[PDB]
């Protein structure tokens, strides 16, 4: 019944977002609650941001 | 010498020889059968939705 076939492939890149899970190896989940900026980090003596 | 239309019978068992002719041969290489393998290849048609208003 049928004469020829197209295929198409498309690719696509995900970022990271509010609303993704991420986890650990020890079964504790999370849902990522807010997206901070780098300056409201808590940070060490030595300066490097967490 | 009565009415005559036998150059209309010929003429419409022309047209129909060969339309059947043609879809014939259309339909002898559209549909084939394949052989010993199967269908080489596969459909994978997907029809998804819409967002259709109703006024």
């Amino acid at each position: 019944g049928v004469l020829k076939i197209v295929k198409v492939y498309l690719a696509v890149k995900r970022r990271i977002q509010p609303g993704d899970k991420m986890a650990g190896r020890h079964g504790n989940k999370g849902v990522i609650s807010k997206i901070n900026p780098i300056e409201d980090m808590p940070y060490d003596e030595n300066g490097t941001p967490v | 010498n009565p009415i005559d239309l036998t150059v209309l019978a010929e003429y419409h068992k022309q047209i129909e020889s060969n339309l059947q002719r043609i879809e014939r041969k259309n339909q002898r290489t559209w549909y084939s059968k394949p052989g010993e393998r199967g269908i080489t290849c596969s459909g994978r048609q997907k029809i998804k939705g819409k967002s259709i208003p109703l006024i």
